[PDB]
């Protein structure tokens, strides 16, 4: 709607616990690369985003 | 002679896996106390309604 996330009436869920007995300090996330598929010609390798 | 092991790791043992499992009909309408499962409580017989 007009707001992209500061509004809402829900309700949040917890699914399951899980251990990790690991000392955890840092996070990163991860992202897909599509495959573009060029012509012989380029000579290159892309992706689209 | 086909043996079988389990593990219980047991480091997560308070978790969702009991399995007790028990069954008896119950009916309302009367001065009873009762308590199955568990939450630290008493209520009325008869399963299911709202």
């Amino acid at each position: 709607l007009v707001r992209d996330l500061p509004q809402g009436f829900s309700a949040l869920e917890p699914l399951v616990d899980l251990p990790i007995g690991i000392n955890i300090t840092r996070f990163q996330t991860l992202l897909a690369l599509h495959r573009s598929y060029l012509t012989p010609g380029d000579s290159s390798s892309g992706w689209t985003a | 002679y086909r043996v079988v092991v389990l593990s219980f790791e047991l480091l997560h043992a308070p978790a969702t896996v009991c399995g007790p499992k028990k069954s008896t009909n119950l009916v309302k309408n009367k001065c009873v106390n009762f308590n199955f499962n568990g939450l630290t409580g008493t209520g009325v017989l008869t399963e299911s309604n709202k």
